[PDB]
RNA sequence: CGGUACCUAAUCAGAAAGCCACGGCUAACUACGUGCCAGCAGCCGCGGUAAUACGUAGGUGGCAAGCGUUAUCCGGAAUUAUUGGGCGUAAAGCGCGCGUAGGCGGUUUUUUAAGUCUGAUGUGAAAGCCCACGGCUCAACCGUGGAGGGUCAUUGGAAACU
RNA sequence: UGCAUUAGCUAGUUGGUAAGGUAACGGCUUACCAAGGCAACGAUGCAUAGCCGACCUGAGAGGGUGAUCGGCCACACUGGA
């Protein structure tokens, strides 16, 4: 189930010699609670198509987040442009404490044991990019030991 | 920087110039000096009482007063409320609290405390403006 | 007039790791060859090879990757420098990427690694958080 | 018992039996952890003008024989 | 001189003395020489006498004196009764 | 504490467990003046505030009684959202309502403060005293019967999990502490823990 | 202190909460004046005769003997950025130098154990500070038991790197 | 603690030489000898402030309060004996 989360409504006014438009764009985050997470937007007007074309746009790319279960396996961060996020793994019995673009990809993957020091910008585009571009750069233990050519259980 | 020259010159922090400079100052009356003890409200006495025009395009005449504090600093203090007992020479109490869209005047006048009573005809802002709770 | 040998040597690896190289080398010392041994002791590369030349001969790297045209060496950074020589305690020594990297340890016990100093009960001069 | 028996190396022997050795070591900024060299000369009494120029003099503290003379001589190694 | 006393604790109208053998020149809650034991006589039944009598053998033999209320719980609990043979040396 | 009449309280909050139910008489959307309108929600930050409001108003205490137990829920290193409830379930507030000593809790939480309930022996005047499980939660023998004391014992049996009872002057035992499955889903206990995170 | 606290009985359902908004931030709205006036005003701002924003009044709301204002230190805030900041056009290179001090320096071997990092203890402070009980009607508020320093000293050492 | 919009600081000073005298030490003072000693690592001077434990909030890196509550220092109209 491609779990939806909206960010905002919008209005854009292109002042010309004539008249300005009433485009109502948006941007959403679409995860699945499995470690296969996307996000999407669209220059739309319809609040359904603000979801629908963007849910279609998020289903242009669901990124593969490797999840050693129970939390996010490492103490990680994010990076895009002028913004950057941060995640520290923690206990399960906490209650998730994060924000708007830093909680979004973190809650639609079912992990719930993390931190959030959302550094960088306040523009949610490159923020939720950094929430995604950091998270896509995650790696597990078993594939890297395959990639390095050691064994999996040799790493502790 | 370098951590070498950070020993040679440390990260000295930044100061913060605090608002309301007339409320964190006393007066050594014996030696004509000044103390700094940060009162909530320092009392004073009115010298002039008038009003002022907001230069921002909101339009009113908001009433202010030229008050001299205990430490004899002359201010321009906003007199909130509608009616008052502030003709002249009222020995009043003065808070901080800036009124925006009004240059220079950044102090309130504590209603109903020192020598004024508060305003009368209020029924939604009763705890302020000197009105005791009815019945 | 370079000051950190083990960092410019380490960033030259990442200098060609970006453009997907499979073969580079580095100069030698008493340390830096044996430092390059601890990489291929874990075996992150195919094999680091022999020192040949007159003074600090080139010892190869042979960068070993994944089958999806990938790279294994994510993150390459010496932490110490001339001006800041940093050390580690064995009792609160961390894990690089929470158990997905390595962190080597340098003292007069022989230049050891994260596994080779957690059960050695010595710390030392830590260098690389390479994951 | 004993007294403190620190070391040094001379800088200026003053007129009539006052040598001045130099001690220096490495203190840190605890905010930074980076240590830095720093010096603290502790002036010793030379009993018989024993120490010379270049001498890495090990001395030993006493109670004040004079205003500055807190330390007395035990060990002298070389000279330039 | 140096002497055993009654240095108290506890909330309002409720004392918790831990005994202290120290000088008379200090205040009653001042800096001490030795906090030996506690004594809470104010209970419903007990005096709650906890005593490590090993150090009364030292101090009462070279300068410390029991003084007029700390003397006679030692004659009650038997702290100085063991000292009665230890002073009989 | 609260000190109300719960007939409108079943309609006001999420739920507050008045009796069998009180919403079916009038329109149960809202009590009045603005309800059947553009029905607006509030935030998840306000939903956990509302989920706090479905349990602060349910248990009837104030803050720093529902809030100062939350830091001792940080002393017990289990699930913070439910180990908070098991210490909240371990007091004398479960007695004056659940085991029937009145038609509500208010007439019976009066009855402990007179010294007419007298749990664990002589007298415990206060309900903030946690019922440390094992003490004989008793009844004063000089107040054995009323119009309220033995009446709702017959109405409401099943004194809840890890609190037994009797008709031997209506005395209990409170043999252990009940878990989160002995905590009702009338208000979701997991969604209080993040309003106290904020 | 004090016959104060406490226990018995009698007693009436007895004699007791206040305050700011109801604009968007933020859950709590509507009518009378009102006509940029009175006035509110944390930022954006309301009032020009149809104000939800002012002022007048019922609901509620946040939570209880407080509520609100005022001023004062900290987090929020990595706007002092060791951790964790920039110097082309945004604030950050003098007009360039040369140069005194200072800082920091290529490469490869061997000595010390000084610096590093460990191991035997003593071992770091009383309300403050780890963990678990005891005392408080709960509790407010006071003790217990090691933990104990895992930082400093008395002590043994190890040389890649300084 | 900070100021170089405080840089040159000291001359019984700076070392020693003899008397004191102190529970002891010596430039501590007195007769002698050289200008030495102190310094940009900011001596000197200015301005400000009892110190510490302790408080307090900070992820840690910690640093701000002292009514508190303890330990030490200084004071008792002022200034000397």
């Amino acid at each position: 189930e491609f779990e939806e989360r909206v960010v905002t409504i919008n209005r854009v006014a292109k002042v010309v010699k004539g008249g300005r438009r009433f485009r109502f764009t948006a941007l959403v985050v679409v995860g699945d609670k499995n470690g296969r997470v996307g996000f999407g937007t669209g220059k739309a007007q319809e609040v359904p198509e603000a979801i629908k074309k963007a849910v279609e746009a998020a289903k242009k790319d669901l990124v593969v987040v490797p999840r050693v279960e129970g939390t996010t396996p490492h103490t990680i961060t994010g990076r895009y442009g002028s913004g950057s996020v941060f995640m520290k793994p923690a206990a399960p019995g906490t209650g998730v404490i994060a924000g708007g673009p830093v909680r979004a990809v973190l809650e639609l993957a079912g992990i719930t044991d993390i931190l959030s020091k959302s550094l960088g910008s306040n523009t949610p585009i490159n923020m939720v990019r950094a929430t995604i571009d950091g998270l896509q750069n995650l790696k597990n233990a078993e594939d890297v030991a395959k990639l390095r050519g050691k064994t999996v259980e040799e790493l502790y | 920087p370098t951590i070498n020259q950070l020993v040679r010159k440390p990260r000295q922090s930044k100061i913060k110039k605090s608002d309301s400079p007339a409320l964190n100052k006393g007066f050594n009356s014996k030696k004509k000096k000044f103390t700094d003890l940060n009162s909530p409200q320092k009392r004073g006495v009115c010298t002039r009482v008038g009003t002022m025009t907001p230069k921002k395009p909101n339009s009113a005449l908001r009433k202010y007063a030229r008050v001299r504090l205990s430490n004899n600093i002359e201010i321009n203090a906003y007199i909130p409320g509608i009616g008052h007992n502030l003709q002249e020479h009222s020995v009043v109490l003065v808070r901080g609290g800036r009124v925006k869209d009004l240059p220079g005047v950044r102090y309130h006048i504590v209603r109903g405390a020192l020598d004024t009573s508060g305003v009368d005809g209020r029924r939604q802002g009763r705890s302020l403006y000197g009105t005791k709770k009815p019945k | 007039t370079m000051t950190d040998p083990i960092a410019d040597m380490l960033t030259r690896v990442r200098n060609a790791n970006m453009v997907r190289h499979e073969k580079l080398e580095l100069p030698a010392s008493n340390i830096k060859k044996e430092i390059a041994e601890i990489l291929k002791s874990e075996g992150f590369i195919k094999n680091v090879e022999y020192v040949e030349d007159d003074k600090q001969g080139v010892l190869r790297l042979f960068l070993k990757y994944g089958q999806n045209d990938e790279r294994v060496i994510t993150g390459l950074k010496r932490i110490s420098k001339p001006g800041l020589r940093v050390y580690a305690k064995a009792s609160e020594m961390p894990k690089v990427l929470n158990g997905l990297g390595i962190a080597l340890v340098s003292t007069s016990e022989g230049v050891i690694t994260d596994k080779e100093a957690r059960k050695r009960n010595v710390g030392g001069e830590i260098i690389a958080y390479v994951w | 018992n004993d007294r403190k028996v620190y070391v040094g190396k001379v800088v200026s022997d003053k007129m009539d039996k006052t040598i001045t050795v130099l001690v220096e070591t490495y203190k840190t900024h605890k905010l930074y952890g980076k240590r830095v060299k720093y010096s603290k000369k502790y002036k010793t009494h030379d009993e018989n003008n024993s120490a010379k120029l270049g001498d890495i003099v090990k001395i030993q503290e006493t109670r004040p024989l004079s205003a500055t003379k807190r330390f007395r001589l035990v060990e002298i190694v070389e000279e330039s | 001189a140096v002497k055993i006393r009654l240095t108290r604790l506890g909330s309002k109208r409720n004392p918790f003395y831990r005994i202290v053998v120290a000088d008379a020149r200090s205040p009653r809650d001042g800096r001490i020489i030795e906090q030996i034991g506690t004594y809470n006589p104010t209970s419903a039944n007990a005096p709650e006498i906890k005593v490590d009598e090993a150090l009364a053998l030292k101090w009462l033999n070279d300068g410390a004196k029991p003084t007029d209320t700390v003397h006679n719980i030692l004659s009650k609990e038997g702290i100085m009764k063991k000292f009665d043979e230890q002073k009989k040396a | 504490r609260f000190r109300g009449s719960n007939w409108k309280k079943s309609r006001r909050l999420g739920i507050s467990l008045s009796g069998t139910g009180k919403e079916l008489e009038k329109r149960p959307y809202a009590p009045g003046q603005h309800g059947p309108n553009q029905r607006k929600k509030l935030s998840e930050y306000g939903l956990q505030l509302r989920e706090k409001q479905k349990l602060r108003y349910l248990y009837g205490m104030t803050e720093r009684q529902f809030r100062n137990t939350f830091d001792i829920a940080g002393k017990k290193f289990g699930v913070h959202g439910e180990n908070f409830m098991i210490l909240l379930a371990s007091r004398l507030d479960a007695v004056v309502y659940s085991l029937g000593l009145a038609r509500t809790r208010r007439q019976a939480r009066q009855l402990v403060n007179h010294g007419h309930i007298l749990v664990d022996g002589k007298r415990v005047d206060i309900p903030s005293y946690s019922v440390k499980p094992g003490q004989t939660i008793s009844v004063r023998e000089k107040s054995q019967k009323l119009n309220i004391i033995v009446e709702s014992v017959e109405i409401n049996n099943f004194v809840p999990e890890y609190l037994n009872f009797d008709a031997d002057s209506l005395t209990g035992t409170f043999v252990r502490l009940p878990e989160r499955s002995e905590l009702p889903a009338e208000i979701n206990e997991q969604l209080i823990v993040e309003y106290y995170s904020r």
